[PDB]
């Protein structure tokens, strides 16, 4: 009904395969090297997805590029959670068709806590009866949920943009605004996870030569350049709730 | 930056 909703649905990415060799035995390096590749693949789709976003061309270029490189973990995690929820009703983590984590893979990835945290998110989509329309909208907002504390180049267009996106999630909601609490609460809960995942990948990066884990070129840049800014507290998510 | 050349 909104143009807005129309758009989000129009531009929502398709399936992205990891390229994983499900014939070889589960193993940290095989698994994590496939996840990293999928990250990269998923990121090209996030850039294209983001550029076709309402208002997105508004922002300064460096602002566009920054916001993307700060928020990519969160978005990917969110939609991975939806993917899992809609395809395997949250029983397993559906990273891509060729990369589904069962508990064994959860443990082999050495990321178990985090995966369980992600499997929970997924279940929330269920327990809260999240609509495809709420999902799109929430995901949209997640691109505008992490900023450096020194603010952006055009902090004003950003704020405008972020304010409108909230107004839209509100519109597709509109006792009832308890739904808002819930959705904002769920949204807030993505960050802790993304942060946990950020430390994890960053270390993985540091020691990657010595565990034969393969980082794609652009992924190593981002993780070495933009991610530490987050981890050092220079870049912060915006929570709805203190 | 690879990301930046890519983005543009
Ligand atoms: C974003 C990805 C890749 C895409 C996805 O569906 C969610 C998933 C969450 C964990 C990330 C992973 C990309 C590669 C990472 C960053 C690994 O280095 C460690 C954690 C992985």
């Amino acid at each position: 009904q909104p143009i807005f909703l129309n758009v989000l649905e129009a531009i929502e990415p398709g399936v992205v395969c990891a390229g994983h060799d499900n014939n070889q035995p589960d193993s940290f390096a095989a698994l994590l090297s496939s996840l990293n590749e999928l990250g990269e693949r998923q990121l090209v789709h996030v850039v294209k997805w983001a550029k076709a976003l309402p208002g997105f061309r508004n922002l300064h270029v460096d602002d566009q590029m920054a916001v993307i490189q700060y928020s990519w973990m969160g978005l990917m995690v969110f939609a991975m959670g939806w993917r899992s929820f809609t395809n395997v009703n949250s029983a397993m983590l559906y990273f891509a068709p060729d990369l589904v984590f069962n508990e064994y893979r959860m443990h082999k990835s050495r990321m178990y806590s985090q995966c369980v945290r992600m499997r929970h998110l997924s279940q929330e989509f269920g327990w809260l009866q999240i609509t495809p329309q709420e999902f799109l909208c929430m995901k949209a907002l997640l691109l505008f949920s992490i900023i450096p504390v020194d603010g952006l180049k055009n902090q004003k267009f950003f704020d405008e943009l972020r304010m409108n996106y909230i107004k839209e999630l509100d519109r597709i909601i509109a006792s009832c605004s308890r739904r808002f609490y819930q959705l904002t609460k769920l949204l807030d809960s993505v960050q802790p996870i993304a942060r946990e995942l950020h430390q994890f990948t960053f270390d993985l990066l540091i020691k990657s030569h010595m565990v034969s884990v393969d980082f794609p070129e652009m992924m190593a840049e981002i993780i070495s350049v933009q991610v530490p800014k987050i981890l050092s507290g220079k870049v912060k998510p915006i929570y709805f709730h203190t | 930056y690879i990301f930046d050349l890519f983005y543009k």
